[PDB]
């Protein structure tokens, strides 16, 4: 079975970090920062790490019945599993597959429906992803709502995530640190059974990311949300399952109407991929072109400077 | 295979007081994960097994505050804040780490209360049963506490051994005493043979043994 | 949610062979690790085995291995475990177990813990005696009981198998200290116990004072009354 990655614009793609779709491709250097994101992270030939998994519409949702914290408007999510079963914490992963990767404030919407007569409610919240009370691996949310009296409890309850917020009275654009990783434990522990950091280490070479902007509920939030893998990349190499024959694989971004070459990449066994570049650089592409496939390199291969 | 080992086997406990029940493994069921696997169970009387921790300290849903779990490696503890009258039941430890699972001998809980005192009763074979070539005479120790009791038949002041048989009734509910029967089993032969049939009780709620007898017809 | 609803109790000879179900209503189990737990008599709990229905992993405890098979459907998690070569010492109550948490997720040890969904139990009973119901025999209160405020009387119930049975005294109506005592398992392999009960001594001339023995097990409904 040979390797492959799929024929898909970048605008045919989904970010794996956050339900929305890709936008562009952007290089730049990641030295002064640790670039270890939990989800969409996927070997070329079709293991899944962190907390990553299949479907796009599952990242950063939440599922359980929710208590109220008494003398606030927040409530406690027991988590429960995707199938509305009971959470388990003894899973050899770091959180939920699908937990928010990132520290921030998430705005969304809670809802719930009343399991005897079909009643439903909905109300707007946000789960800051960095505080003590986010414990996703011991199974409890936190969330901040508009009501201290509408849900309740033992009732089916589901967090539905739109967007990012910032407090506009601080530092625009301070928040959120999409390089920041939540501790999945409420800051008890450490994070257990991570997908690696990620690091360019051949001279020249730059992360290259596929990059969306969040959507902004309040403030004047940083919404660049850089992925290191489409969604549909890491649902492609699971389902393929192709044998790496050596640890990069070379791809030609490609224009399929007029055949030119645009730049060339380096796609890690391990799942990332690196140009040669220095700077940060948005890629102007034309929008119909897509990632090929040529062939497998060794670990010494120069890349052409992608101007 | 992992050997559970529960402390006390026995636990009569005060409603209000708190209660305590150590489990000890074999091995730590600490795993790499940092939970430990041990649960604890409940098994009510004439119910099923239920579940109360699970993973060491965790409680299960529906269970109140009062049960807590406790404890890592090899050392265990099942703590009960304020015992109610509900909680009576044999509590079971059970690693959950290897197969293949183990519980603990299990440590039955119930009512302490003051000494009681039996009331003795002694029973004939009926003339039915007689006909029928065997005789049983039965005593009766009604209504006392604790549970613990000493009953020795004597035949014509003659102490018997091995031809008699216990059985004692679970803990009442209203006033926390044990009943207890003992019969002694005799061929229609021996029974008719003898003339004394005596039944002595022994209990720390007796300041005296107490005996009941009759004579044969 | 879901419940456990297992088979009806069994009474074998030694040597048989019994399967016991373990029905999923309200929900499905297959996804779950499904334990197989017994008590005998005189023990506490001992874990059989288990299986994963989903899965069809199975796994048995050294003592069980050979003559325990468990089986399940994929769908529901209903299950069976079938013992065999039976003896009198696999006369036991059976328990099926749901952990609670699944087994299986998306995308040394087996299964997972804390066992929180229980079927009601399944007796069986193991022994070479053939079914009897029982013979009810008066234990008549003593003449000397009037200078006694409370008599005590009772019946003997002799030589059943199997359990259960059940007493009552006059068709239900006395149920005020009434004593009916485990049954003892002599060496004849057939049962016995006494049911007793006190009364005023002033009512032994007035009441009427009938042992109502039912031994469904046999379909004997005996009645004895207790005369002073």
């Amino acid at each position: 079975k040979p390797f492959s990655v799929p024929v898909l614009t970048v605008e045919e793609m989904t970010n794996s970090r956050f339900p929305i779709p890709l936008e562009k491709l952007f290089t730049g250097p990641s030295s002064a920062f640790v670039v270890q994101p939990q989800n969409g992270r996927c070997t070329t030939d079709g293991v899944l790490l962190g907390t990553t998994q299949l479907s796009p519409v599952n990242i950063c949702t939440f599922r359980g019945d929710v208590t109220h914290i008494t003398g606030s408007r927040n409530y406690t999510m027991n988590l429960a599993s995707q199938n509305w079963n009971d959470y388990d914490p003894t899973e050899e992963i770091p959180a939920p597959l699908g937990t928010p990767d990132f520290v921030g404030k998430i705005q969304g919407v809670l809802t719930q429906t009343t399991r005897t007569d079909g009643s439903t409610r909905g109300h707007k919240a946000t789960v800051y992803t960095g505080s003590a009370d986010f414990a996703p691996k011991l199974g409890r949310v936190q969330f901040e709502t508009d009501t201290d009296r509408d849900f309740e409890a033992n009732q089916n309850t589901k967090f539905t995530p739109v967007g990012v917020i910032q407090d506009g009275g601080t530092t625009h654009r301070n928040e959120p640190q999409q390089w920041v990783l939540p501790s999945y434990s409420g800051r008890n522990t450490h994070n257990v059974h991570l997908a690696p950091a990620v690091a360019p280490t051949f001279p020249g070479e730059q992360l290259l990311f596929f990059r969306s902007t969040m959507p902004g509920c309040s403030g004047y939030p940083n919404m660049d949300l850089d992925c290191l893998l489409p969604q549909e990349w890491v649902q492609y190499f699971y389902q393929e399952a192709a044998p790496a024959q050596s640890d990069v694989a070379l791809l030609r971004f490609v224009n399929p109407d007029t055949g030119r070459v645009l730049f060339e990449c380096k796609l890690h066994k391990s799942g990332y991929v690196t140009v040669a570049h220095t700077g940060q650089h948005d890629l102007v592409i034309p929008p119909n072109g897509y990632f090929r496939f040529d062939s497998w390199v060794n670990q010494f291969y120069t890349l052409a400077p992608m101007g | 295979d992992i050997v559970m080992t529960q402390s006390p086997l026995s636990l009569p406990v005060t409603p209000g007081e708190p209660a305590s029940i150590s489990c000890r493994s074999s091995q730590s069921l600490l795993h790499s994960n940092g939970y430990n696997y041990l649960d604890w169970y409940l098994q009510k009387p004439g119910q099923s097994p239920q579940l109360l921790i699970y993973l060491g300290s965790n409680r299960a849903s529906g269970v109140p505050d009062r049960f807590s779990g406790s404890g890592s490696g090899t050392d265990f503890t099942l703590k009960i804040s304020k015992v109610e009258a509900e909680d009576v039941g044999v509590y079971y430890c059970m690693q959950a780490l290897q197969t293949p699972r183990t519980f603990g001998q299990g440590t039955k809980v119930e009512i302490k209360r003051t000494a009681a005192a039996p009331s003795v009763f002694i029973f004939p074979p009926s003339d039915e049963q007689l006909k029928s070539g065997t005789a049983s005479v039965v005593c009766l120790l009604n209504n006392f506490y604790p549970r613990e009791a000493k009953v020795q038949w004597k035949v014509d002041n003659a102490l018997q051994s091995g031809n008699s048989q216990e059985s004692v009734t679970e803990q009442d509910s209203k006033d926390s005493t044990y009943s207890l029967s003992s019969t002694l089993t005799l061929s229609k032969a021996d029974y008719e043979k003898h003339k004394v049939y005596a039944c002595e009780v022994t209990h720390e709620g007796l300041s005296s043994p107490v005996t009941k007898s009759f004579n044969r017809g | 949610q879901v419940q456990l609803v297992q088979s009806g109790p069994e009474v074998k000879k030694p040597g048989s062979s019994v399967k016991v179900s373990c029905k999923a209503s309200g929900g499905t189990v297959s996804s779950y690790a499904i334990s197989w737990v017994r008590q005998a008599p005189g023990q506490g709990l001992e874990w059989m085995g288990g299986i994963i229905p989903i899965f069809d992993t199975t796994n048995y405890a050294q003592k069980f291995q050979g003559r325990v098979t468990i089986t399940a459907d994929e769908s529901t998690g209903t299950s069976d475990m079938e013992l065999s070569s039976l003896r009198s010492e696999d006369t036991a109550v059976y328990y099926c177990a749901r952990d609670r948490v699944p087994s299986y997720s998306p995308s040394a040890m087996w299964g997972k813990y804390g066992m929180d969904v229980w079927g009601q139990g399944t007796l069986v009973t193991v022994s070479s005696a053939s079914f009897k119901g029982p013979s009810v025999f008066p234990l008549a209160p003593s003449s000397k009981s009037t200078s006694g405020g409370t008599a005590a009387l009772g019946c003997l119930v002799k030589d059943y198998f199997p359990e259960p049975v059940t007493v009552s005294w006059n068709s239900g109506a006395l149920t005020s200290g009434v004593h009916t005592f485990p049954a003892v398992l002599q060496s004849s392999g057939l049962y016995s116990l006494s049911s007793v009960v006190t009364v005023p001594s002033s009512s032994l001339g007035t009441q009427t004072y009938i042992c109502n023995v039912n031994h469904k097990p046999s379909n004997t409904k005996v009645d004895k009354k207790v005369e002073p």
